[PDB]
Order: C-alpha cells, then structure tokens, then sequence
C-alpha cells in the first residue's frame, strides 16, 4: 500500500 | 516467491484505477508491468520512498491480484  | 518490494525514493509506482479495491492499492514497475493491468486505466506516480508493492495481496485487487513473476 502507499505509504501516507 | 512473492514481491513484498518496498518503494524507494524515484520509483515508478502504479495503481489500476478499474480493479483496484481502493486509492491505496498499488504495484511496483516490475509487478504492473508483468500483470493484466497493464491493459487497464492507471495512475502513475513517482514514489516519495516507503511504502510497499500489493502484488499477492488477493484482497487488493478485483482481478488480476498476481504479476506473472509471482504467480
Ligand atoms: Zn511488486
Ligand atoms: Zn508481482
Ligand atoms: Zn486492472
């Protein structure tokens, strides 16, 4: 997953 | 046997706008390009560093939740  | 790739700072990212099971689903350069999604529509970013490919992960992906490499 992104990371945010 | 599975990607498990962790983004570094420049990397292509990609996500498959049409099997995506959510904005935050995405694939490493190597996994999008060996998948079926690289016949759909994407989002291309370019990775601030972090973060993680979801090749394999059966619960991110409508279809397609496998690269070639790791299936
Ligand atoms: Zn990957
Ligand atoms: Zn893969
Ligand atoms: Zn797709």
């Amino acid at each position: 997953r992104l990371w945010s | 046997s599975l990607c498990g790739r962790v983004f570094k700072v420049g990397e292509p990212t990609y996500s498959c706008r049409d099997c995506a099971v959510d904005p935050t689903c995405v694939l490493c350069m190597e996994c999008f390009l060996g998948s079926i999604h690289r016949d759909h529509r994407y989002r291309m970013t370019t990775s601030g560093g972090g973060g993680f490919c979801d090749c394999g992960d059966t619960e991110a992906w409508k279809e397609g939740p496998y690269c070639q490499k790791h299936e």
